[PDB]
RNA sequence: CCGCGGCGGUGCGCCGCGACCGGCUCCGGGACGGCUGGGAAGGCCCGGCGGGGAAGGUGGCUCGGCCGAGUGUUACAGCCCCCCCGGCAGCAGCACUCGCCGAAUCCCGGGGCCGAGGGAGCGAGACCCGUCGCCGCGCUCUCCCCCCUCCCGGCGCGCCGG
RNA sequence: CCCCGGAGCCCCGCGGACGCUACGCCGCGACGAGUAGGAGGGCCGCUGCGGUGAGCCUUGAAGCCUAGGGCGCGGGCCCGGG
RNA sequence: GGAGCCUCGGUUGGCCUCGGAUAGCCGGUCCCCCGCGGGGUCCGGUGCGGAGUGCCCUUCGUCCUGGGAAACGGGGCGCGGC
């Protein structure tokens, strides 16, 4: 507790993380998520193809 | 034929109490005290003006003993209209309180 | 280009602290008639508390240690000297813009003298506390020239009233003037009441 | 690759979700919508206070 | 070659749609239902004894440098100057006058006639009154005072542009060396268009700035900073 | 040699401008959602029902010129206030900024600062170069019409024909 | 519905860098306090030997000096003048 | 009056009552006292101070000529006396 603050994040907060700090663990490399085929290929058989997806 | 640049004061470098970060000087600009009034003077170029024994060239002009140092308002610094100032060179320290013109002329007006 | 301050009425921490600043950013001050600088606490408060800095001495060798300035000009620059770097190069600079007398001598007496409201009595205690005039406490601590001081103002001020007395008699003339002159002035003297002075 | 934010770039936004193009298409029609409706309110506001 | 069928919302989004636009230019019934060695490619010649000749145009260099720089990639949306959008505070219009900051001409007052195809202001303190010509200047190192001229109906003439007010002389060569060669040539000379246009331009305004009373004596002052006066407190 | 034609690297030294992107920090607009389906308020007024301070009142006294001012008492309403029943569109987190929380219920425009850091063409008769993905569009290979009118052409600044 | 010694090329499987000292070159991430102590790399440095530079040198070697010009994070090094 | 090293800061001026703060500023005195003034009473004005440092003064292109309003003001580092 007294090493975090917390809380219910808002959908707007989950959009604004995702699209303005979203990085994707891409074979162990932090890569940036500036297109869907990152997404999709790591994420892609679990029916999450795109960052909407992702973020839903 | 008169003054065409407002009156400003070198106040000493950007500093905490103990570590003094000489690239960033700060401006006392005259008849400006506030975090407001203070808008006007952003983005404006500035100079410390300085002569010097030997002669130098000038700008349309036959050459000359004065010298400067060209310069930038930033930012506004801290409340009570105090400004911050970025030079292409470093100020000399000799220069603490003297006068820099602060310019017009990257008007907004 | 020369702040003139007139030191009377003033808290002698309060002033001191705003003529610092100002020094060192190469303003060149004058603080006069320092004697009728006030400060906060009662007479006896600030006498024993005078007194406990001129104990304070270099044991082994008086004529070393802490000079303790009567002149309450000197006082007033003593406490300015405080608020300064005044071991540096730009400190010791900066002092030597101010410029301090007990009275208001010669330069002075003539020039339009301003006053620091910030630092000010009136203003910044509150009117049932008590406070001392730094002429009395100057002059029980040693302070030779508290009488001289005082007769030379006397002088000063009558010859400031004559000067007053002139200034308002021109102008009442110029008042009077304006009103025998008003039809042809009157269309210079509506403009300036368009774009607002005057009213 | 440069991170070009989306919420800034429009067309990088188009490219993650271009979805946004038609949500931002509307929410501005929309607002201009709302905006005049406002200000036929106005005039009928000051109508009936001449009236 | 019509023009654009939906117009613009914002940059970069339209009024209509994908759908919308399929409705209006009309996709239904705009339907197109389509299904060396040695013959030389470009050279060729004429010639006498032999037979005609076969040329080359564009031949393989002389001359290869021992190493070279390789290329660049492409890079999106850096167009030229020429082809740059232009902008304008709106405090400066037609007519309004200016405060020059910079040049020569420093401090004084000015009548601000068009913006130029460069982005430079064309400018004119009615050299009668003020000692400044038609002449180019920046909207930066400019003080837009909110003081209008009603310049509407003079013809500006149309030859004059970015293009005339630019500097003109100096070409390569010649003796150069010893102490000779264009530190001499000495004086811009006027010219007598120049001249010809100022007085053109200047008689179509300056009637209408002696019809606002004591505007030409404001015109022929200077502007200066004095005393208890700053920038920022004062308008203009 | 004149072309500063096309491409490539550059600037002797000091400068400035411009638009494009990245990261910031601010400014100004507007549009919405929710709540005790906000609370108070405003405006119109009407019919009632009580209670309180305390009044165009009255009264003792005082102070000024029957009137004005200052205290004091019982207290109805001819100064108000408060509760209760019943009913109107003007409300709207209201620029009459009295008190929130927010944004797929959210958008637009502007200003200051710092930064640009990489380089998918080394073919002999045919480019020294584009461009990938995304936006749409825009246009065209479909016809229509309308308007304005910049160039040019025609007719009488006006009208008609890119 | 044909052949690249010629499709003209954003992909080309017919041949392949300007690039390829493969102990080389190139790309993406992440990270970087340090005594005692350990390990790695030093086109860091000293003296002598086998090789090697058709090396340098009285038209001036070593050494020494230098408010001369440079390189390297650094150990250091290279040039100019004496 | 001429050149000529060096050291720099500056880039309109403000030529003044005293003071008070649960108070002040200006008038005018018809009237009275004191040495054109000073002090008094009385009255009339101001008082978030406009006889205001939120202030005042000064102007910042040069010349020409040919009208108006304003007009005896300015100068010659003009010259002597009090
Ligand atoms: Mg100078
Ligand atoms: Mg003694
Ligand atoms: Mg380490």
């Amino acid at each position: 507790e007294p090493y975090i603050a917390w809380g219910y994040p808002n959908l707007k907060s989950v959009n604004e993380l995702i699209y303005k700090r979203g990085y994707g663990k891409i074979n162990k490399k932090r890569i940036a998520l500036t297109d869907n085929a990152l997404i999709a290929r790591s994420l892609g058989k679990y029916g999450i193809i795109c960052m909407e997806d992702l973020i839903h | 034929s008169g003054r065409l640049w407002c009156k400003a004061i070198f106040a000493g470098y950007k500093r905490g109490l103990r570590n003094q970060r000489e690239h960033t000087a700060l401006l006392k600009i005259e008849g400006v005290y506030a975090r407001d009034e203070t808008e006007f003077y952003l983005g404006k170029r500035c100079a410390y003006v300085y002569k010097a024994k030997n002669n130098t060239v000038t700008p349309g002009g036959k050459p000359n003993k004065t010298r400067v140092i060209w310069g930038k308002v930033t930012r506004a610094h801290g409340n009570s209209g105090m400004v911050r100032a970025k030079f292409r060179s470093n100020l000399p320290a000799k220069a603490i309180g003297h006068r820099i013109r602060v310019m017009l002329y990257p008007s907004r007006i | 280009q020369v702040l003139v301050l007139d030191g009377r009425g003033h808290l002698l921490g309060r002033l001191a602290a705003i003529v610092a600043k100002q020094v060192l950013l190469g303003r060149k001050v004058v603080v006069v008639r320092c004697e009728g600088i006030n400060i906060s606490g009662n007479f006896y408060r600030n006498k024993l508390k005078y007194l406990a800095f001129l104990r304070k001495r270099m044991n082994t060798n008086p004529s070393r240690g802490p000079y303790h300035f009567r002149a309450p000009s000197r006082i007033f620059w003593r406490t300015v000297r405080g608020m300064l770097p005044h071991k540096t190069k730009r400190g010791q600079a900066a002092l030597d813009r101010l410029k301090v007398f007990d009275g208001i001598p010669p330069p002075y007496d003539k020039k339009k003298r301003m006053v620091v409201p910030a630092a000010l009595k009136v203003v910044r205690l509150k009117p049932t506390r008590k406070f001392a005039y730094l002429g009395r406490l100057a002059h029980e601590v040693g302070w030779k020239y508290q009488a001289v001081t005082a007769t030379l103002e006397e002088k000063r001020k009558e010859k400031a009233k004559i000067h007053y007395r002139k200034k308002k008699q021109l102008m009442r003339l110029r008042k009077q003037a304006e009103k025998n002159v008003e039809k042809k002035i009157d269309r210079f003297t509506e403009v300036l009441k368009t774009h607002g002075f005057l009213v | 690759v440069l991170k070009k934010n989306p919420l800034k770039n429009l067309r990088i936004m188009l490219k993650l979700n271009p979805y946004a193009k038609t949500m931002r298409r509307n929410t501005i029609l929309r607002q201009a919508r709302n905006h005049k409706l406002r200000v036929e309110r106005a005039a009928a506001a000051l109508a009936a206070k001449s009236d | 070659p019509h023009c654009s069928r939906n117009p613009v919302l914002v940059r970069g989004i339209g009024r209509y749609s994908r759908s919308a636009m399929y409705s209006r230019k009309a996709l239904y019934k705009r339907k197109y239902a389509a299904p060396v060695l040695a013959t030389v490619t470009k050279p060729v010649g004429g010639d006498k004894n032999g037979g005609t000749r076969v040329v080359k145009l564009r031949k393989m260099p002389r001359y290869y440098p021992t190493e070279d720089v390789p290329r660049k990639l492409l890079s999106h949306g850096r167009k030229p100057f020429s082809q740059h959008v232009r902008k304008l505070r709106a405090s400066i219009t037609p007519g309004t006058i200016l405060i020059i900051l910079t040049g020569r001409h420093r401090g004084k007052r000015v009548v601000f006639l068009k913006q130029l195809s460069s982005g430079l202001l064309l400018v004119t303190g009615p050299l009668s009154l003020n000692r400044v010509p038609l002449r180019r200047t920046h909207q930066k190192f400019v003080i837009a005072t909110s003081t209008k001229i009603d310049i509407s109906g003079v013809k500006i003439p149309k030859h004059l542009t970015d293009a005339y007010f630019k500097k003109k002389q100096l070409r390569k060569p010649r003796h150069q060396e010893g102490e000779i060669f264009d530190t001499e040539k000495e004086k811009y000379e006027i010219t007598e268009q120049r001249k010809v246009d100022q007085k053109a331009v200047d008689s179509q305004i300056l009637p209408k700035i002696k019809a606002v009373p004591q505007l030409q004596g404001y015109l022929r002052s200077v502007f200066a900073l004095t005393n208890g006066v700053y920038p920022h407190k004062l308008v203009f």
